[PDB]
């Protein structure tokens, strides 16, 4: 049962505008479902960063792992189904950093 | 060109954030930043990879962070730092102050005042700079209230909520101001603090309150205040004639435990009916009073303490108020949200904001506002008088000056002009703005709207950001930056609206701001000469919101409790979490519980965090960024930040006498002459000048200042009592506060009920709970909750009472529903209690009061009790069951009969049948059976085992009163030696239960008993033998002693012991060696001639000094004490050999003992005493010596002494040291047939030798395993118990003889030892057959009614003139005869001390002091008023004797009525 708390960048793109706010998650776990990842991810940025409401919903998360790993989840669309099996290390991640279009 | 924020300092453990913002071409290019160590950058503790881009429109975030490296405590380490940065482009780093500082410390003792011997609840919470649970490693470090530590204690934080274990008060502490500390264990400088006072419970006699005309002191009332005092018994009766004292003072805060008081506080206008009155002229007292002569000289308090004394008892009570706050002006001005800086061109907003003397807003409120000013031109400019009115809602008095660009500094004046007040009266400010200088004429200013005085979280801020000024607007972009709780933690760019001047920026407040921010916005200006950054800022006050809503609600919503009644409780939040409940009794905070703030004294403290400072924005785009408590990274203008950094703070008859006071040269002199002249008849002002010791320098202000006041008693007027008040600054109370409860935390996933009920008692309990979780810390609303039973009734029953007296139980029925009513109290006839009925006599309470009540009875069976009470009432019928004491006259117990059981003829016969018969003694006070105990316990070491593991709570092991010092250390012994015992001879397998915990139980026992004794312990280290006493050099050993035998397991604290050894050597260890005692203390009374005893009390004390550091050396192994060692052991051998007594020797003995132990003289002096010995039966049985030294008068009379096997135990140990192993074993066949059922009878210093043997002796030997099978019998009645003893059971149930035969213990074969005791006690009626030692007399005078009780020491043979050592008076009062509390402390609490140390216990009034001279007698007199009807009373009872020897008790009869 780790308690790690991770540190987040969000950055919303108002085109030639950018508002960053730096941030911290919260991972109960020693291992979880990067569906409970993703689940959070936006859970937060919808409870928090202004998803979902208005010209929010268009995005990419990238989860920061090692020294040369960069990935992410469309925010246009939650089709992602198969990967929702992947499983991720909890004190791998280095940093998760967000960046937004409205 | 590039920017990078970063804090203006750095923290360890400190997740610093740090921003990277560029104004870098269409090239994408990477960033990676990093923390290394001052001028060699080998060291980087962290980095991180942060690619900008047009993407990232140039901009990224790192958490960095130093962790702890450099640990070389003493090293100046870390102290500085290289920030360090890189890029394809450049690279750029810093140096930059660092500290220590992660975190914070919360200490919620449970409540902020406690009374003797409460346990103080407490616990701490703890947090890291980012506010998470922050778990860790800490310990705190009471200390007591006059600064040297006291304990201290570290613990594990799993959550965040460290639990540390109660802390109990001494049975009699140091009484003051308490100071809680705390840090964490490892590294990090973080300090927490907390507080809580002791004060001195006292009881209630009637309850005097005390109301001011207003609550502050307005300049309306200057030469006038109308205080009203009302005193009132508590059944329902106001007092009608009193004295009233009422004294007055300054003070500076209610954190100042002292205030300097006044003179001419008007004394007497007597209490007339309930009440009387004053009204006090401020201007008068306090002038040449104290350093204020002037009104406005006072912005300070007024501090007020009356005392009421009732004129028909004879009581007292006092009453106090803490302070008063005068005031100039009822308003209070202060800016608000207003930066101190004019930027040029742009018009100043001056926003002032009026309160009044309790801090609300107050609005429709003139502000006349006169400013000043002066050009570049150095030209100046005297404004134009602005006049506002504050608003209704807002209380901001708005104004706006239009600034000449020219403008540089400007001072202005704000004040109210309230059209009633004295302009006098008016409060006032004033203050200071700036000119942003900057070169490039370029200059910002950003602001924003909102009426409401926070910005709630989820709204959004409008800022207009006008940079008005700027030769040019050829600004590429806006950019911003927000910090919150020295952490920034937004940031971004505006692209700058091309065409027109200003525009909007729009940032979404969030949590992430909760308790406050700043946020700061610079355009980056291409001056042609040089890349000048320029910017403004604003500090943005903000709503309290918390992280995860805490609140708990009570399942009854109801306000108010049935007492008991069964009650669910809720918690709640949006977000699992750690709550932590805590049940207070709300009374303590209380009477005018300051507005101040809940949830906000955290808030307010948690975030002084905040780097920067103002209400904004700097001087230079420097300065800006600085008060931002930032410093940036950026190659175009100077991130410098002057010097240092800014250490910022808050810009965001009785007259007649007290002249003589004229002969201060020291405080005490001061005390030499105000009790000086106290209010004593009963002897001249030269006899009590006698009994003066500290010094002749203040006798003279002694007797000065006594005749003065005693001339006056002859012209101020059966009715006479002068007094002039001072409570000497103590801390007493009149009220109890009871422990809280529900202190239990809790895992709270959004919801979790936990029902129960509430205790039985009177009060309001106010249950606070604060939580923490992920979030950080959040306090829940309160919710009180008082129970309480609408009408009650209580009995006053006494304490005992003799068979046959006629006693009266008063008692009074409360009624507390709003209108009156009908009871009827009727009490149970209990068999031998005997009454008026063969009933309900119905009575009428009017509303909200008491009604008295009262039933007289009279027992004829000793001992019986119960009672139930009963009343009843239209809605309601209560039983009140209570319990009577019966008692007789003349309690006398001889328990001398005693045996070991040795089945196996172990230490000098077989031993299987011993027979204590009955023997009534012919004083029997008749009707009275003889009561008695049977202690039959395993082992030699048995009984002092039983004593300390069947009982809970340390326990003095005789009736000896707790008086002394002495007593207080007492009570730390015998568990010591059963810990000594159980460990060092390893026998924690005595234990069925588990035994690891067992001796915890032990350990603490041992350090808890270890700070009893604290309040005792002086400044200089050295201890004392009653509180504050002159520090006694014999005492301070006799501790030095328990303190290093206790160190064996319970490390006591070095520096302490250390200077506590080094007190005695450097200063009282006469230049031969030996040691001078500096108190008075007489403990022990030694025979021989004047000349003799000197030299033989010389030879004691040096004797028991050295015992001590010998005990103790161990911890403080020292040169210069290893040195004086010597020079002490010397002056014993060269000294002791012409044997003047065997006690004398004997601790000479065990004392070289204790060293080297081959000194062929030490062989001479162990000759000496071995040769003084006698003797039981050939060959011997029972060896022990006696208390003289060949003189040999023989007289043993079959009875043992304190001085006694105080001496056996002396040779039994020194022998135990040279392990003579048969020597021994008829000494302590002795000694354990000797000691008293539970513990050493005979008086203290004995039964600690006497119990040091014991042990030490059943360590040495070897254990005998058990193995009996007794039997207890009555010689004619058919048998009672009988068992098997082995290791299983051997501290076994005492047993009280019932019936009438003679008893028989008689074990079968068996094995090991048995110590067979049996205490009997008996009640008889004359000492007229008893030794008298103490000459007395005792009689009840009436000039109401008054105690005076005499005595004179009786010299034995060979015994000094001087008479007594440390002695006792013990006086029993007539069953139900209250003494007169203040007529004792009277006597103690002064320089012309008569006696040392009074309490009133169970009926008894007990005195110490140290001698009871024979040259006269000595005499005390105390006062005494019936607290009720006691029919035939049997008299009380007047004893007196030596505190060392217990031997010397003339005991005597006497009644307190003629009748
Ligand atoms: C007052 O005292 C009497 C006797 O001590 C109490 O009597 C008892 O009542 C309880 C409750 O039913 C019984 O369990 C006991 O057996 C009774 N004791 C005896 C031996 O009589 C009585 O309860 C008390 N008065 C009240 C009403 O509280
Ligand atoms: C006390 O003595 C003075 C001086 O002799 C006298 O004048 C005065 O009356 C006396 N006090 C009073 C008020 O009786």
């Amino acid at each position: 049962s780790s308690e790690t708390n991770t540190h987040l960048f969000v950055n919303k793109v108002y085109g030639g505008n950018l508002d960053a706010s730096i941030d911290s998650f919260s991972i109960n776990k020693e291992e979880v479902s990067l569906k409970e990842l993703d689940f959070k991810i936006r859970q937060h940025l919808v409870k928090n960063y202004g998803l979902y409401k208005g010209t929010t919903k268009y995005g990419k998360i990238t989860i920061n792992l090692k020294d040369g790993e960069k990935q992410e989840i469309d925010l246009g669309d939650k089709l992602q189904f198969e990967r929702m099996g992947d499983v991720l290390n909890s004190k791998d991640i280095n940093k998760i950093e967000v960046t937004l279009k409205q | 060109t590039y920017v990078i924020s970063a804090p203006k300092i750095f923290r360890v453990g400190a997740s610093e954030n740090i921003v990277i913002q560029v104004y870098g071409y269409t090239e994408a290019f990477d960033a990676t930043i990093s923390i290394k160590s001052y001028p060699d950058k080998k060291f980087s503790y962290s980095s991180g990879h942060v690619h900008l881009s047009s993407e990232n429109k140039f901009q990224n975030s790192a958490i960095l962070t130093i962790q702890p490296k450099q640990l070389p405590g003493g090293q100046n380490p870390v102290s500085y730092v290289y920030l360090e940065v890189v890029s394809k482009h450049f690279s750029k780093s810093k140096r930059m102050p660092i500290t220590y500082d992660n975190g914070f410390l919360f200490i919620h003792t449970d409540k902020p005042v406690y009374t003797p011997d409460q346990s103080v609840k407490v616990r701490v919470y703890s947090l890291n700079d980012d506010l998470k649970p922050a778990k860790r490693e800490t310990v705190l470090t009471f200390i007591d209230p006059e600064g040297s530590e006291v304990d201290m204690v570290e613990e594990i934080d799993h959550i965040g909520i460290i639990s540390f274990p109660d802390f109990k008060i001494p049975s009699n502490p140091r009484y003051g101001m308490w100071t809680i500390k705390a840090k964490y264990k490892e590294d990090f400088s973080t300090t927490g603090t907390a507080y809580f006072e002791v004060k001195e419970y006292v009881l209630p006699h009637f309850s005097v309150s005390i109301e001011p005309e207003y609550n502050f002191i307005g300049y309306k009332n200057f030469k006038n205040f109308e205080i009203t005092i009302k005193a009132r018994y508590f059944y329902n009766k106001v007092v009608t004639e009193a004295d009233v004292y009422i004294t007055f003072g300054i003070r500076e805060d209610l954190k100042d435990d002292q205030k300097e008081m006044m003179q001419t506080a008007m004394q007497n206008t007597m209490l007339i009916n309930g009440i009387a009155q004053v009204t006090f002229d401020s201007e008068t007292a306090v002038k040449e009073l104290s350093y204020y002569s002037l009104e406005d000289l006072n912005n300070k308090y007024l501090y007020i303490a009356v005392t009421v004394i009732e004129s028909t008892g004879g009581f007292s009570e006092e009453a106090e108020i803490p302070g008063i706050k005068y005031v100039l002006s009822p308003y209070k001005l202060n800016l608000v949200a207003t930066p101190l800086f004019l930027k040029p061109g742009i018009p100043y907003p001056i926003k002032v904001q009026v309160k009044d003397s309790l801090d609300q807003l107050v609005g429709g409120v003139p502000v006349t506002l006169n400013a000043q000013t002066i050009d570049v031109n150095q030209e100046t400019s005297d404004l134009d008088p602005s006049k506002s009115v504050t608003r209704v809602d807002d209380g901001v008095a708005s104004f706006v000056l239009n600034l000449p660009s020219g403008v540089t500094v400007l001072e202005f004046n704000v004040k109210t002009d309230a059209p009633d007040l004295p302009e006098e009266n008016q409060a006032r400010e004033g203050y200071r703005a700036i000119a942003y200088s900057s070169l490039s004429q370029s200059y910002l200013y950003i602001d924003w709207t909102d009426n409401h005085k926070a910005l709630l979280v989820g709204e959004h801020l409008n800022i207009i950001v006008t940079p008005k000024s700027p030769y040019i607007d050829k600004i590429t972009h806006y950019n911003y930056l927000i910090l919150s709780k020295g952490k920034i933690i937004h940031f971004g760019t505006r692209e700058k609206f091309s065409d027109a001047s200003y525009q909007s920026i729009n940032i979404p407040v969030t949590q992430n701001m909760v308790p406050s921010s700043r946020l700061l916005v610079y355009y980056i200006v291409t001056g042609e000469q040089t890349a000048e950054l320029v910017s403004d800022s604003v500090w943005l006050n903000i709503e309290e919101k918390c992280g995860n809503q805490l609140q708990v609600h009570l399942s009854p919503d109801a306000d108010a409790y049935s007492p008991g009644q069964t009650v669910s409780l809720n918690m709640a939040t949006g977000m699992d979490s750690w709550v932590a409940l805590a049940a207070v009794d709300s009374a303590v905070y209380g009477v005018q519980r300051g507005a101040k703030k809940p949830l906000e004294r955290v808030f307010q403290f948690l975030e002084k965090s905040d780097l920067g400072c103002g209400a904004g924005g700097g001087l230079n785009n420097a300065n800006v960024f600085h008060l931002a408590g930032l410093t940036f990274l950026t190659n175009a203008n100077a991130d410098d930040s002057q010097e240092n950094d800014e250490p910022c703070k808050e810009i965001l008859l009785q007259k007649k006498i007290e002249e003589i006071a004229a002969k201060y040269k020291h405080s005490v002199v001061k005390k030499c002459c105000y009790d000086g002249a106290c209010v004593n008849n009963d002897e001249t002002c030269e006899q009590r000048a006698a009994r003066i010791s500290l010094g002749p320098r203040c006798i003279k202000a002694f007797t000065e200042c006594c005749v003065v006041a005693s001339q006056l008693r002859a012209n101020i007027s059966g009715r006479l009592h002068m007094k002039t008040l001072l409570p000497v600054s103590k801390p007493e109370i009149r009220s109890y506060f009871p422990e809280s409860w529900l202190w239990e935390v809790h895992l709270v996933p959004r919801r979790k009920q936990l029902q129960f009920a509430l205790p039985d008692s009177l009060t309001t309990w106010e249950i606070q709970g604060i939580g923490i979780s992920n979030t950080g810390i959040c306090v829940a609303d309160t919710v009180k909750a008082k129970v309480f039973k609408d009408v009650f009734l209580e009995m006053n029953i006494p304490y005992s009472v003799v068979r046959g007296e006629q006693i009266q139980l008063k008692g009074t029925v409360y009624n507390y529903r709003t209108s009156g009513m009908q009871f009827c109290v009727k009490m149970s006839a209990v068999e031998g209690i005997c009454t008026s009925e063969s009933k309900c006599v119905r009575q009428k309470v009017e509303g909200s009061s008491s009604h008295l009540v009262t039933f007289t009875v009279l027992p004829l069976e000793i001992g019986l009790h119960n009672i139930n009470f009963s009343l009843e009432t239209w809605f309601g019928k209560e039983i009140l069951v209570k319990t009577l004491r019966v008692v007789p006259e003349g309690v006398k117990r001889e328990s001398y009969s005693g045996v070991t059981l040795d089945p196996r003829g172990i230490y000098g016969t077989i031993s299987r049948r011993k027979e204590f018969p009955y023997r009534i003694p012919l004083d029997l006070v008749p009707k009275t059976e003889i009561k008695r105990i049977l202690s039959v316990k395993g082992l030699l070491v048995g009984e002092i085992l039983s004593a300390v593991l069947s009982q809970e709570g340390i326990n003095i092991l005789t009736h000896l009163p707790k008086g002394s010092a002495e007593a207080e250390l007492m009570s730390v012994v015998p568990v010591f030696y059963v810990f000594h015992y159980l460990e060092t001879g390893n026998h924690w397998n005595i234990f069925h239960s588990d035994p690891l915990i067992e001796k915890q139980k032990l350990k603490k026992k041992l350090k808890e008993g270890m700070l009893s004794i604290m309040s005792y312990r002086n400044a200089d280290y050295s201890y004392s033998v009653w509180k504050g006493g002159s520090a006694s050099t014999w005492l301070t050993a006799f501790a030095l002693r328990v303190l290093g035998q206790v160190n064996k397991y319970v490390e006591q604290n070095q520096n302490s012991i250390c200077n506590s050894l080094l007190w005695l050597v450097e200063n009282y260890q006469l230049d031969n060696g030996s040691f001078k005692e500096n108190s008075q203390y007489q403990p022990i009374k030694l025979q021989g001639t004047l000349p003799v005893e000197a030299r033989e009390n010389s030879l004691y004390l040096t004797a028991f000094t050295v015992i001590g550091i010998r005990k103790a050396f161990d911890i403080c192994p020292l040169v210069k004490i290893d040195t004086a060692l010597i020079k002490a052991d010397n002056f014993l051998l060269e000294n002791t050999l012409p044997a003047q007594s065997t006690f004398t020797l004997a601790i000479s003995a065990y004392a070289l003992s204790l060293g080297d132990k081959t000194h062929p003289q030490f062989r001479s002096i162990v000759s000496a005493l071995k040769r003084e010995a006698l003797v039981k039966g050939n060959p011997p049985i029972y060896r022990f010596w006696k208390d003289n030294l060949q003189h040999k008068d023989s007289s043993v009379p079959n009875t043992g002494t304190a001085r006694m096997v105080e001496t056996t135990a002396y040779a039994l140990l020194t022998s135990l040291n040279l392990k003579d192993i048969n020597y021994v074993n008829p000494v302590i066949k002795w000694l354990s047939e000797e000691q008293r059922y539970g513990g050493g009878f005979y008086s203290t210093q004995d039964t600690i030798n006497a119990i040091e043997g014991l042990t030490e002796y059943s360590l040495l030997v070897k254990q005998l395993r058990l193995s009996m099978d007794i039997d207890v019998s009555y010689k004619h009645k058919g048998a009672l118990h009988n068992y098997k003893m082995t290791d299983k059971n051997f501290l076994g149930r005492p047993v009280e003889v019932l019936l009438n035969d003679d008893l028989i213990v008689s074990t079968g074969f068996g094995s090991g030892l048995a110590t067979v005791h049996v205490t009997t006690v008996v009640h008889k009626t004359s000492t007229s057959e008893e030794v008298c030692s103490f000459y007395l007399k005792i009689d009840t005078q009436d000039i109401y009614k008054r105690i005076v009780a005499c005595a004179s020491y009786k010299p034995s043979r060979e015994e000094s003139s001087s008479g007594s050592s440390h002695a006792v008076m013990d006086i029993s009062l007539p069953t139900g005869i209250s003494a007169n509390e203040e007529d004792l402390k009277a006597l103690v609490e002064g320089v012309d001390q008569l006696f040392t140390d009074y309490q009133i216990k169970d009926g008894h009034v007990i005195l110490q002091l140290n001698s009871i001279p024979s040259s006269d007698f000595l005499c005390v007199r105390f006062r005494i008023f019936e607290l009720f009807e006691v029919g035939f009373l049997s008299p009380a009872t007047f004893t007196v004797y030596e505190y060392h020897r217990p031997d010397k008790q003339c005991t005597m009869f006497y009644s307190t009525s003629n009748i």
